[PDB]
């Protein structure tokens, strides 16, 4: 006898009937939802490869509230009543790239790409609580976002341009 | 919100809805164990490969997330992230007074280059308080600054300022069983009270040797001779220690070389490490402590001078 | 014609919208199983057992494979000095006995870790000094030596001599590796999908360790989210693996390695320890040089002698030295076997250079530029391993850092700061770099392409090169319609895989674009001439007019393309014969602050000129500088890994090992690529830009250092041409520990000391 | 490949006729080599692209002169090899031509010649050659049922 | 030379064993669906509606 | 509350605790067991590619019984208590192949192969019954069995081989 998880991702509702408490929201995108966008880089939340939005009706502020997390350490047991958003709820080269997809490639702050949605989760993030950002709350918003390829002055430069 | 119930493979997961429930759970299974951000927990399932059967989220509980502004200082309930703590303080300092806002920007201070956006989002006050992590960065601000610590269990609440006794033992604090922490008063900082937070920009072993400071001073009234004078350290040992020793010492003496020269032989002594002590970098901590307090005296001497 | 335009990674959209698929981005087959390496926690010890009684008993645990399940070989590795997995002894502590095999990931880790192994320690080496002390070596020594040292230490004014370490790295590619195995059912057949740089070798290991002819075995390389030579060989340790797995269940398989296991189990980058010996004039113009270089090699050969052999070449940076010997042994040591890392032992060579450099200024109380600049090679001069530098651009580069820098106006800033200011010190310095380009190894230096059109003028390229970020295949691409006379659009590069370009060398020593560029060039070129005679009837005719009629005229529109790398083949023996094709060349002026009671540090500026020829692609190319000069910066500054007394990592994740950050990067970051050089040696007259830019990381160690001593001079003596040695990573530790002042002495306390 | 396996592609398809059998039999002839060293695994459009279908009886005829070429093409490189160890196996003059920067494979083609006919004018090859047999059948039928036996 | 012999089809063996892969016997992916064709019943129509 | 459906293949227990009435062998072979070998050329009766062996233990002749059968027709839902034998339940090239899957190799009896299959277990149910068979019993086993390539000529020829 066990209660229903419902939560929803990139809009869609998800109802799993059997949530599973050791189940991480990265293990459930990839292996269950099969949106592999959200990736593995290290499952100990250094380094933001596995970056997502959540947004949920904070019963307080009033206020729907949007944050990012890291999906490899969000237990989905967490999610009951939450909304997930990933790298392919922005936008895709299928339809239209968001703003943010559409900068960062054009920019060259992409080289392998690996820790490129994630990044693109922490500026949409960002966006969703400020849509006229600051240059330092541009690079604040990145802390927890590891890049290898870029020595990151490109992806800082490609987004100075959604501030002020 | 009804209280939810899931069920693993090894797991399982309670979802309070109500502080009764939890402190009913808790004393139904006080080996139980909380999880708000999970990032701490998943890091000792996954990588030490701790089981825990039972787990409670006390996340959806009003109370345990409440803001509340008192006369004494800012109290955030338990549940609270450290994203939420950071924008009420930073509102906090930009609003009030220098002289009621030292401990708050010590905190700040803490939590500047703490993880990233995503880990400030999820991670609670309280998590990092109990998981008593020898290297937490906010523990020893808060045992220097004597935050008031509110504290339940089905049937009790005790209210204690932190103190060096709050840690026994390694990753252990003075709580009860069935206890949970509630809540956490950070206080406005007084007249002729001022503070530091430092920290260490080099963490190489999992939970040791990261050298991590709160300090407080409280002089007598429009003075420069120490009424209080508080130095606590992460990274020295394994838990968050307070210099009292060497401290006592300096009750009603002047804020002056002789202080420093004092102050500096005390920490050397009372917080000299092994040759062999967990985590090496042994004279570097030494030294860290040292010049971490000569800061804090410069300071001072600052917002005095 | 995009050939010299800053034309975006071909990729980098899909990359960003999550789109572009990697290795465990593949969807799973209905009955996919998943492997978890199985791995030895001690040093040196003989295992007495294994019991699998508690994994058996994990929901999904389908097996456990061990030495024995291996049909054809557990013999492996670049020299055949490893297993596939351990037998009787472990020799380190990441070291591969084993491997789960269950229907979820999450089941392979529970039941891996419940694998009881029994062992019984043996004697260890772990240090440098461990292995000296008992001669504990793969092979014997190396060496270059030109001119007479006893006899330049004998015309000196001043000799310096000392000892020097260098940490190793970790690579950190943002993904780890992984293997997808199916096996076909027919004949031995296997495919395998693979964030690989060398297919070739991952197709030829499987094939050995099964015991099936190379033919059967397809390795299929899509992209890798990072490699930095990490995935030129190790790659094998998973692959072998999960192809076993799939060999003995008949169900596919895969494996993509957690963080942890990666940076315990595959390797990085060598640890050196140097000692040296200069000899310098009062002038300081350098006399003699006599240096012997240690490598860490850990517990397998690899790539360690070709990583010593390009250490021993670099070991000149770019200076002028009449007398010189440098030697270089290969440690034998109990550690996960280290393998090649962007710059392969030439970082390593290339700042114990810079550090006996930096002393010599120091020694003769002149100023540091005017000691390197002095000691320059000039255009058309010879190095110690006797090739000529021509088209040597160093001064140029110099020259235009120096004035674009503004050098002489900061180092008086600099000076000015200093004074004014007690507990905080800055340091500025502008360091060159050459690197030589082409392979050590002469057979490796060779590439293939094919090509078709299709019947629509659609032109798919196929080269022996892997994409890992470096934007390859957009350079494939750029060339490819350049030489074919197309758009861009009209082409299409798809992967790397084993069935199309066989016997490829790994994507390695910064040369494919050289070599795949000129093989998929002379694919073109054999195109166009089959295309010529429909041309000639149809000067008007559009490309897809052309195409259509060589088909229906039965003319092939399908080729291979080659090339070689001419006039290569250095001799140890001897000392002579071409070991590069050229040399890449750059020079960085970096600024930093200190906090000299904390150890902490900012990166104030850095400006970067690098000669790449004429750029295929100036925004992939300044991309790589900047890449590769912030991977130095991690390496000399912040990388740092730690092991326990007997052997043990402890640094296994990015909360305890630090890579660069957002935040750690130079305040003001300028890259410029030196105009008006064409390099007749390579594509479109471009350069090699991969590994090159990476020691100029160096510049900001350099400028640390100088931050420094003038620490020192404040605080510690009153002696300007005091040595002191700084290691690298030069970590907040290490520098804070050099500060000496009334807090490292104890005080003020009012004990005595010093200082 | 470096242990001497080879792998052939061709633009035929193998649907029961033996095709693979038979360019298997012409590559070893052709390289002089045992079939067992030589394998096929399929054909595809990244392997050998614009192909015929396999159909009009020719796959063996075609894919048999593509496959001959390209073994032909390997031969000439491998001859310098073979000349300086005459001795040595298979196996020696691959690895030895590897190690020298020879490339190991090639690409062949095969254009079959004097074929166009045309249907004005009623001349020129429609074909390259014409296959020829004959059959005797013998039969027994049922007057009474319409039944019959292949005798 | 085995040129002129009667050499067995190479993948006979494998027929007889059921182990030759045709194309349906290739494994399904985990999220593998199948298509079924929706086929005129008329030999020449116009068409009007389809639900 | 409905009840477990118990059979073997190739030795193996199959226990099917929701078995559907309509859920043919051929398909539950294919689609359940992954065992490819069986092969569908027509979901009616008529060309034998999905020729299985069934074995059941007779009450009243003692006697285990053995038959060929259609899979594509056979109900898994007749087949409790019944053991199933496919041409991979009888010899593989990974171990060694059965006489019958040898000689019809070697006889030039297997083209595209896709018949084989079937063919293979007709005989071997042959086979299974008469060790000696005659020559007229070995070609009435092949009634239901169609194939296209070979002309059936080198079938029977390599299979003759198994009277005298
Ligand atoms: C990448 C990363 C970087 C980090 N950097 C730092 C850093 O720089 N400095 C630092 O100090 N920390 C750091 N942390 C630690 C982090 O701040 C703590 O992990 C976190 O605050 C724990 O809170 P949580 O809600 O996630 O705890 P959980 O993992 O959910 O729980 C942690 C523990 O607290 C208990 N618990 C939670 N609430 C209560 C309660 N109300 N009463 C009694 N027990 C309770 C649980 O039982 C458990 O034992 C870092 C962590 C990560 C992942
Ligand atoms: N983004 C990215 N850039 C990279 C690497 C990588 O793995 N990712 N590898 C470096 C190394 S180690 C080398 S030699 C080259 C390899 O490819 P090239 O030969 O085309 O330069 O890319 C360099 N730049
Ligand atoms: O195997 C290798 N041999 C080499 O000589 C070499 N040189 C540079 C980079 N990778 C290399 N790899
Ligand atoms: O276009 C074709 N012309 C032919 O003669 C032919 N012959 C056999 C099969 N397909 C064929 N196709
Ligand atoms: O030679 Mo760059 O791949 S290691
Ligand atoms: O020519 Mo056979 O495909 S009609
Ligand atoms: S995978 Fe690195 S933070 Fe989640
Ligand atoms: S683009 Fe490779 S890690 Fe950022
Ligand atoms: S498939 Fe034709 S008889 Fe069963
Ligand atoms: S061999 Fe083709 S149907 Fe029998
Ligand atoms: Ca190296």
């Amino acid at each position: 006898t066990a209660d229903e998880l419902v939560f929803f991702v990139n809009g869609k509702k998800v109802v799993e009937k059997n949530a599973d408490p050791e189940t991480t929201l990265l293990a459930y995108l990839r292996r269950k939802l099969g949106l592999r966008g959200t990736k593995l880089g290290c499952g100990e939340g250094g380094c933001g490869a596995c970056t997502v939005m959540l947004s949920k009706y904070d019963r307080l502020q009033d206020k729907i509230i949007h944050f990012s997390a890291n999906a490899c350490l969000a237990p989905i047991c967490t999610l009951h009543h939450v909304a997930v958003t990933t790298v392919e709820g922005i936008g895709s080269t299928k339809t239209r790239l968001h703003p943010v997809q559409e900068r960062i490639a054009k920019s060259h702050g992409s080289q392998c790409g690996f820790c490129t949605p994630g990044i693109v989760m922490s500026m949409y993030t960002l966006l969703r609580n400020q849509p006229e950002p600051t240059v330092e709350e541009i690079e604040d918003a990145f802390q927890g976002n590891l890049c290898r390829c870029t020595g990151y002055r490109p992806i800082l430069q490609g987004f100075r341009t959604f501030a002020k | 919100p009804k209280q939810l119930r899931f069920e693993g493979e090894r797991v399982t997961w309670i979802q309070a809805s109500t502080l009764k429930e939890l402190l009913d759970l808790k004393a139904q299974h006080p080996e139980a164990k909380l999880v708000v951000g999970n990032t701490e927990i998943g890091i000792e399932m996954k990588f030490k490969n701790q089981l825990f059967p039972m787990i409670i989220c006390p996340a959806w509980i009003p109370e345990l997330n409440a803001v509340e502004h008192g006369p004494e200082g800012i109290s955030f309930g338990a549940a609270c992230a450290l994203s939420s703590v950071e924008k009420t303080l930073l509102e906090a300092v930009a609003k009030l007074p220098t002289q009621k806002t030292e401990v708050f920007r010590g905190v700040l201070e803490q939590l500047r280059w703490f993880a990233g956006k995503q880990v400030k989002s999820v991670a609670s006050l309280g998590g990092n308080i109990i998981t008593a992590s020898p290297i937490s960065d906010l523990n020893p601000v808060f045992m220097a600054s004597g935050t008031k610590l509110t504290i339940v269990s089905r049937g009790t609440r005790r209210t204690v300022p932190m103190d060096h006794t709050f840690f026994p033992s390694y990753r252990k604090t003075l709580l009860g069983p069935e206890e949970i922490l509630l809540s956490i008063e950070i206080p406005y900082s007084r007249e002729d009270e001022f503070f530091s937070a430092f920290k260490q920009a080099s963490r190489r072993e999992d939970d040791i040797a990261k050298v991590t400071c709160g300090m407080r001073v409280l002089f007598q009234p429009g003075s420069m001779q120490v009424k209080e004078l508080a130095l606590c350290y992460g990274g020295m040992a394994d838990r968050t220690i307070s210099a009292l020793k060497t401290t006592q010492k300096q009750l009603s003496k002047f804020w002056n070389e002789k202080l420093l020269q004092d102050v500096c032989a005390g920490l050397a002594e009372e917080l000299s490490l092994s040759p062999d002590a967990p985590g090496g970098m042994i004279e570097f901590r030494r030294t860290l402590t040292l010049s971490f307090f000569f800061k804090f005296y410069l300071t001072v001497l600052k917002k005095l001078g | 014609d995009t050939v010299g335009r800053p034309l975006p990674h071909l990729a980098a959209a899909m990359q960003a919208s999550g789109e572009a698929v990697y290795c465990d981005d593949i969807p799973r087959y209905e009955n996919e199983l998943f492997l978890r390496l199985v791995t030895s926690t001690r040093a040196h010890a003989k295992i007495k057992s294994i019991d699998v009684s508690e994994a058996q008993k994990v929901p999904g645990f389908v097996c456990f494979l061990s030495a024995d399940d291996i049909p054809g070989s557990n013999e492996t590795g670049l020299f055949n000095d490893e297993t596939v997995f351990a037998k009787d002894t472990v020799t380190c502590v990441g070291h591969i006995i084993g491997a789960v095999v269950a229907d979820t990931p999450e089941h392979a880790e529970r039941a891996a870790h419940v694998v009881k192994v029994t062992y019984e320690d043996l004697p260890a080496i772990i240090t440098i000094e461990d292995a000296i002390k008992n001669n504990s070596f793969y092979g014997s020594e190396l060496k270059i030596e030109k001119g007479d040292l006893k006899k330049g230490f004998s015309e000196a004014d001043n000799v310096v001599s000392g000892e020097l370490y260098i940490g190793g790295q970790d690579h950190f590619y943002l993904e780890t590796h992984c293997t997808i195995a199916i096996p076909k059912g027919e004949e031995g057949e296997m495919e395998l999908f693979v964030s690989t740089q060398n297919a070739m070798k991952t197709q030829s290991f499987v094939a050995k360790m099964l015991g099936v002819p190379v033919n059967r075995i397809l390795v299929r390389v899509k992209r890798m989210g990072g490699g930095f030579g990490g995935k030129e060989t190790r790659s094998t340790l998973v692959s072998v693996a999960v192809a076993l797995a799939a060999y003995k269940t008949g169900h596919p398989v895969r494996c993509m390695l957690d963080r942890n296991e990666d940076m315990l189990i595959t390797g990085g980058r060598h640890p050196f320890l140097a000692r040296y010996k200069v000899g310098f004039m009062k002038t300081g113009t350098i006399v003699a040089l006599e240096v012997d270089h240690y490598s860490n090699a850990g517990n397998s050969r690899d790539l360690s002698h070709s990583i010593m052999e390009r250490a021993l070449f670099h070991m000149d940076n770019c200076y002028k030295i009449p007398n010189i010997r440098g030697t270089g042994r290969l440690c034998k040591t109990n550690l996960s076997s280290n393998t090649a890392f962007r710059g392969f032992g030439g970082p390593q060579a290339l700042f114990i250079a810079e550090n006996w450099m930096s002393e010599v200024a120091v020694t003769c109380g002149l100023p540091a530029e005017e000691v390197r600049w002095k000691n320059m090679y000039k255009e058309g001069d010879l190095t110690h391993f006797n090739q000529r530098l021509e088209g040597f651009s160093v001064p140029r580069c110099w020259d235009e850092c120096l004035k674009s820098s503004q050098y002489y106006a900061r180092k008086s800033e600099v000076d000015k700061f200093n004074k004014e200011n007690c507990w905080k010190k800055r340091g500025l310095c502008i360091i060159p770099t050459k690197f030589g380009i082409s392979f050590t190894v002469p057979f490796l230096n060779q590439a293939g392409a094919l090509i078709h059109v299709y019947t629509d003028g659609s032109v798919l390229v196929s080269h022996g090169g892997t994409e890992m970020g470096q934007g390859l295949h957009t350079k494939m691409v750029q060339v490819a319609s350049k030489a074919l006379k197309i758009p861009i659009s009209k082409i299409y590069i798809s992967e790397t895989s084993t069935n199309t370009v066989p016997n490829s060398s790994p994507t390695a020593a910064s040369v494919s674009t050289d070599i795949y560029g000129q093989a998929v060039y002379e694919a073109c070129q054999t195109i166009l001439k089959r295309l010529e005679p429909f041309k000639k009837k149809n000067p008007d005719g559009s490309w897809e007019d052309w195409v259509m009629a060589a088909y229906q005229d039965r003319v092939s529109l399908s080729t291979t393309g080659f090339y070689r790398t001419p006039n290569l083949g250095y001799s140890f023996e001897t000392n002579s014969g071409n070991a590069f094709h050229y040399f890449t060349y750059g020079v960085a002026c970096s600024e930093v602050e200190i906090d000299c009671l904390t150890g902490d540090h900012k990166n104030l500026r850095t400006d970067i000129v690098m000669d790449v020829g004429s750029s295929l692609n100036p925004a992939i190319d300044i991309g790589q500088v900047e890449g590769a000069f912030v991977q130095g910066l991690g390496l000399f500054t912040l990388e740092e890994l730690h092991y326990s007394p007997e052997g043990s990592l402890h640094t296994r994740g990015p909360s305890t090992y630090k890579i660069p950050a957002f935040g750690s990067i130079p305040t003001e970051f300028r890259v410029s690529l030196l105009r008006d050089c064409p390099n007749k040696k390579a594509i479109y007259a471009s350069k090699a830009v991969g590994e090159p830019p990476l020691f100029l990381g160096a510049s900001v160690f350099f400028a640390i250092k100088d931050a420094i001593r003038a620490a020192r001079a404040q605080h510690t003596n009153n002696n300007t041409k005091e040595l002191f040695r700084l290691d690298s990573p030069a970590t907040p530790e290490k520098i804070r520990n050099a500060c000496v002042d009334k807090f490292t002495t104890l005080c003020v306390t009012g004990a005595p000391g010093n200082c």
